[PDB]
């Protein structure tokens, strides 16, 4: 009833995957619009007359 | 006809398709790279071809409202950038 | 076969003045003249002008009229003020390409045989170079068959001597912003290149729905260039490029952060030297 509860797979008896994997994130896509304005805030610290 | 983010063809593939066994494969990729009708590389440990170009071909209407659609993209995504980097600069770029 | 050409703004100035003064006349669309200049081992050099009669009918391409004798005459006077010019090539102001040019090409080849077209924009609604120079070739193709003659592009490019400079930049107190740091880093690039580019891109697109609709057929060269552009367009997301782009990207930030850690360090300087000057004074003053 207990692993029923809980999101176990219930595979062979006694054999429930935890899938530790948690998906293994491994796609990587380059934040590109973030880091274009993290140096355009560097270069207007820097020009800008403070 | 394969996408270019895959165009990673297999012995196996181009054997079926070209109604060859898997060994003269190789031998068919190599006449082409060699006679310039495709560009790429043969990896024998892992049994794949990785094509980078074909050659060109002549396209239909369609295929080619397909590339006007693709370039639309691409512009919209020019745009958004050009006016992502203005509204950020705009400061020190007047 | 030239590599380049290099055109001097006091041409640019003379070709606006021809244009201005031609249409104060009135009734012209686009004005026509010889380029002067010299050669350098396959980078050109036009360096003057000289104004020639030109006239065409707005309807035939094939009626046009360019006076030859008057273009001999002032050679030889242009020559008898500066023997090291000698004719290079012809320019006209109109926008774009007209269906006469190969032909009043092929009357200047009679004086150059390399002769260069430069094509000067006096009214440019873009957002870059004024110039566009072309040279005269013969094209073999393999459906097309006949062999045509027609323009092939060679880059262009805006030089100046010394004394030529001077006078640019003394006229150029309209609207003067040097500002050679990342401001300028920032406006002659990124969004001049991405404005360009979209310019570029919407031509394209422009022609591409002409042909499909169907006002224009099917250039299947200029669909293979496409098929190749649209090949050379890499992928961003692979495992490798993604790693590799975060290296290099540390490292820069590497950099740009000792910098950082520096600049502060100078302005703690500042600030204590100042402070001290300020106690200084105020205890002499008491």
């Amino acid at each position: 009833d207990y692993a029923k509860k809980r999101g176990w797979v219930l595979g062979p008896n006694n054999y429930y995957s935890f899938a530790s994997q948690q998906q293994k994130p491994e796609d990587t896509t380059i934040p590109s619009t973030e880091l274009a304005k993290q140096v355009i805030e560097y270069a207007r610290q820097l020009e800008m007359i403070v | 006809t394969r996408p270019a983010n895959h165009r990673q063809l297999t012995f196996e593939e181009i054997a079926k398709s070209a109604k060859i066994t898997v060994n003269e494969v190789e031998l068919l990729v190599m006449k082409a790279l060699s006679v310039g009708l495709v560009k790429g590389s043969i990896d024998e440990v892992d049994k794949r071809v990785h094509m980078t170009w074909v050659q060109p071909r002549v396209l239909d209407l369609q295929q080619i409202k397909g590339m006007k659609d693709r370039l639309e993209f691409w512009c919209t995504d020019v745009k958004s950038m050009e006016m992502l980097v203005e509204h950020q600069a705009h400061d020190i770029l007047t | 076969a030239v590599q380049k050409v290099v055109v001097h703004p006091l041409v640019l100035l003379s070709v606006v003045d021809h244009f201005n003064r031609i249409g104060k006349v009135g009734n012209q669309k686009r004005v026509v003249g010889v380029l002067l200049g010299s050669w350098q081992k396959k980078v050109l050099d036009v360096s003057n002008s000289f104004a020639v009669p030109f006239d065409e009918d707005d309807k035939d391409d094939s009626v046009w009229f360019l006076d030859h004798d008057y273009l001999e005459n002032m050679y030889g006077m242009f020559k008898k003020v500066n023997a090291r010019e000698r004719i290079v090539g012809w320019y006209h102001t109109g926008p774009k390409l007209h269906k006469n040019d190969i032909a009043i090409n092929e009357l200047m080849k009679r004086y150059c045989p390399n002769s260069v077209l430069v094509i000067i924009d006096v009214k440019p609604k873009d957002l870059g170079l004024p110039t566009e120079a072309y040279i005269s070739v013969e094209e073999v193709h393999d459906d097309g068959t006949p062999t045509s003659k027609t323009f092939e592009h060679v880059t262009s490019e805006i030089g100046a001597e010394e004394a030529e400079e001077v006078g640019v930049e003394h006229l150029l107190r309209d609207i003067k912003d040097t500002t050679v740091g990342t401001l300028s880093q920032r406006i002659t690039n990124q969004v001049h290149g991405l404005k360009g580019l979209n310019s570029k891109l919407l031509d394209i697109r422009s022609y591409l729905e002409k042909v499909a609709t169907g006002k224009l057929p099917i250039n299947h060269q200029i669909i293979y260039q496409l098929q190749d552009v649209f090949n050379l367009l890499p992928d961003v997301s692979l495992q490798e490029f993604v790693k590799a782009f975060y290296l290099k990207t540390n490292d820069q930030m590497v950099v740009v952060y000792l910098a950082s850690l520096i600049r502060s360090v100078v302005a703690l300087h500042n600030l204590i030297n100042n402070k001290i000057a300020n106690r200084d004074a105020e205890k002499k003053e008491g």
